[PDB]
């Protein structure tokens, strides 16, 4: 039936991937992210990389093995999705972990766990939340007066990202200050590099 | 109204003199003689939900 | 719904619930949702504005399959007013809306017994009538209703759609150009009418068709479904082969004039938004239907 | 059978309860089981028996499924009341106008009978041309690609409220700038899977 | 014009059809 191998095609160490608190390309998602992106870029500095993919990931099974019902709305579905560069890009990450360094990526794309579950790429999944709705609609309505048309769309990804299961995530950051999720990111980062080291 | 024979009397009376005038005889003329006004209509941004 | 995917006060909420009451908006997910919050949660603030949203209220969320807030709120309003005339309809079409024909019968003529001259009973009998299937006797009845009842402009609305949906279009232009009569500075009238003897007949229809096109993108120059009426109605009156020249070469004057405006107006959409996809292809429909 | 793919039952699964009171209909296009749709373009809401707003759509849907090589194989309706779910004259006009330039079209009509949240059947019947009239050649089929799979996704998208963005011809002729291919119906189901 | 054309075919108060010039 499935006479899936043990040996998958994985890449050398799992890809790490930062979602939440909510829609990203947007500020406070865009600032909260920017920050933590920093602070592991300068405290790691040496053997540790970042990597960006504008192209959407979240095809890699279905869709993708040429199938007739699905290859055919691959064009017109508001994404640069020509399969090509999807495979470039997922060769880029098999070659970036083969040096053995480890790796993050900044998948502009992915802002839910389960579209990215079925792919060969298992990566890490890192959460950031916010401990209540209110808090974060009085960050966005602080953050400026341009966040003001979007905030519904923020508020439903939240929420929607809200109800996905614990088990689903690898790790939780819902310190409120800044320095004890960074702790607690590193962690486990310095865990996983002694583990393969 | 005071009587209702007399109303219908003098608009019977009032009516008998009226005659068709149409007012669309030359509309496409009219219309013919500038372009449409597509300005300031493609400004703000559709609407997503409410408020 | 305050503080919950939205920012707004109370004035605000009542605002767009007036506003959403002064055009017949028939969304009612959206307005059981915030007018259950402003019963509940605001109901001492309200002065007297209250009644109206729960009337409101109450018959949206009859519309939306949820009959526990209809009955409470036709409670609250038959323990206010005791013996009003609207509560009666209220309740007769809460009684219809559990396919219990016989007590919203019944209810609507003691209604009409206590007082004659009632309008809203007849209207929800006529919706009876129509709720079953029986087409042919709700047109007798507001036909009825409307020979008793003139000017009132629903019910020439409502049997030219009923018109309409029998395929009898020379009634339905005539309810038509009664309710244009009354209104002729809606254009959306003349566009429906224009659409109405589009579909009606041959060339003298399709002449004034096109008349009521250019009448229509006349008193508002934003219709597209009238600018593409008139090109369609130009183009097909200078196709047909029993014309003489003068008005062959008339219409096709016409059609190249409505052609090119389409042009400029979907160039001015593509220079807002950025998709590409209807410039490229409304180009090719004007084109393979040329001459 | 016809074996209808997932995109076109979770579109027109949308558009029907988009607008609950009224009375939809769209297209069907399948690539140049039988034949295997592709998806589906749904057309206008509310009064459904106006010659040329119709053939306007019709023109211009025909020239963008010739530029991408699809061709028109299919008519969809839906009717206003719960217990009334036979073809009238317009959908068999079309439907025998879609017929002559194309072999075995299907005419679909939507049972509101069954149109329950999540699933409990495929709530389709499909018409087939024999001879000068219509036949409902259902012998208890699945015109589905993937009946699971289907109704898992279509009852997702219902629960998510997400007919809210859905965009027919008749909100394209309101305002230019919608658009009647609903990318984001596609991405949603992409995902969704 | 051409191809997609259908042709659907099938006593309030004053009705009158002829003349009256």
């Amino acid at each position: 039936a499935e006479h899936v191998p043990p040996y998958d095609v994985v890449p050398s160490m799992r890809p790490v991937v930062l979602v939440g608190p909510s829609l990203k390309g947007y500020e406070v998602t865009d600032m909260m992210q920017k920050a933590l992106f920093d602070f592991l870029k300068h405290r790691f500095d040496g053997r540790i990389s970042i990597t960006r993919v504008t192209a959407d990931l979240s095809l890699a099974k279905r869709s993708v093995l040429n199938n007739p019902g699905k290859r055919t709305i691959i064009e017109r579905s508001s994404a640069r999705s020509s399969i090509a560069e999807v495979q470039s890009e997922i060769e880029r990450i098999f070659e970036l972990a083969k040096s053995l360094q480890l790796v993050v990526l900044d998948a502009d794309t992915i802002n839910h766990p389960a579209q990215l579950a079925k792919t060969s790429l298992a990566p890490i999944i890192v959460f950031v939340k916010v401990s209540s709705p209110k808090v974060l609609q009085r960050l966005i309505r602080s953050r400026g007066k341009s966040q003001m048309k979007h905030l519904t769309v923020q508020m439903m990804a939240y929420d929607k990202l809200v109800q996905c299961p614990p088990e689903s995530f690898d790790v939780i950051l819902d310190e409120n200050q800044l320095e004890d999720a960074c702790e607690h990111l590193a962690e486990y980062l310095e865990v996983y590099w002694r583990a393969t080291h | 109204p005071a009587d209702t024979n007399k109303a219908f009397k003098t608009e019977w009376e009032a009516l008998e003199l009226t005659d068709h005038q149409w007012a669309l005889d030359d509309v496409e003329e009219e219309l013919m003689a500038k372009d449409l006004h597509f300005e300031g209509m493609f400004k703000k941004e559709l609407q997503t939900s409410i408020f | 719904k305050v503080s919950e995917l939205y920012d707004v006060t109370w004035e605000e909420m009542r605002d767009k619930m007036r506003k959403w009451r002064e055009e017949n908006s028939r969304n009612s997910e959206q307005i059981v949702e915030v007018g259950e919050e402003l019963i509940n949660e605001y109901a001492s603030k309200l002065g007297d504005d209250i009644w109206i949203i729960y009337e409101q209220v109450m018959i949206a969320a009859l519309d939306y399959g949820r009959d526990d807030l209809a009955l409470f709120c036709l409670q609250e309003l038959r323990r206010q007013f005791p013996g009003s005339h609207r509560v009666k309809r209220l309740t007769g079409m809460r009684f219809e809306a559990m396919e219990r024909y016989d007590d919203a019968i019944q209810l609507y003529d003691r209604i009409l017994q206590e007082d004659p001259t009632n309008t809203a009973a007849r209207k929800r009998k006529i919706a009876i009538r129509k709720a079953q299937g029986k087409n042919v006797e709700a047109i007798r009845e507001l036909n009825e209703y409307l020979e008793q009842f003139v000017g009132d402009q629903e019910a020439w609305h409502e049997l030219a759609e009923l018109y309409i949906n029998e395929h009898d279009y020379a009634k339905a232009a005539f309810c038509l150009e009664e309710l244009m009569m009354t209104n002729p500075h809606n254009h959306l009238y003349c566009q429906q009418y224009a659409e109405v003897k589009y579909t009606q007949g041959g060339l003298e229809n399709l002449e004034l068709s096109r008349k009521y096109f250019a009448q229509a993108l006349k008193l508002n120059n934003r219709n597209m479904r009238a600018l593409f009426g008139l090109y369609m109605s130009a183009s097909h009156i200078a196709s047909n082969p029993k014309a003489s020249a003068k008005t062959k070469k008339d219409n096709m004057k016409y059609a190249s004039w409505a052609a090119s405006q389409i042009n400029r107006a979907y160039q001015f959409a593509g220079r807002s938004k950025k998709e590409t996809k209807y410039s490229l292809k409304a180009v090719e429909d004007m084109l393979e239907t040329l001459q | 059978g016809v074996k209808l793919t997932t995109q076109a039952y979770c579109k027109m699964v949308l558009h029907g309860a988009k607008y609950p009171h009224c009375a939809v209909n769209g297209l069907l296009v399948a690539e140049k089981h039988h034949t295997l749709f592709v998806d589906c373009i749904p057309l206008f809401h509310g009064t459904l028996a106006l010659a040329p707003m119709l053939e306007v759509a019709l023109t211009l849907i025909d020239s963008w499924c010739k530029d991408h090589s699809y061709v028109i194989a299919g008519y969809y309706q839906a009717n206003e009341r719960v217990k009334d779910a036979s073809p009238n004259q317009v959908a068999e006009k079309v439907a025998s106008r879609i017929a002559e330039g194309f072999s075995d079209t299907a005419l679909i009509m939507v049972d509101n009978t069954k149109f329950t949240m999540d699933c409990v059947a495929p709530t389709i019947h499909v018409y087939e041309h024999h001879e000068n009239r219509w036949r409902c050649r259902d012998p208890h089929h699945d015109y589905c690609e993937d009946w699971p799979e289907a109704q898992r996704i279509s009852a997702s998208l219902l629960d998510s409220r997400s007919y809210e963005t859905l965009v027919d011809f008749d909100n394209h002729l309101d305002d230019i700038r919608n658009d009647w291919t609903n990318p984001e119906i596609n991405k949603a189901v992409l995902h969704l899977c | 014009r051409f191809k997609w054309a259908i042709e659907l075919s099938g006593y309030p108060v004053g009705y009158l059809d002829k003349q009256v010039p």
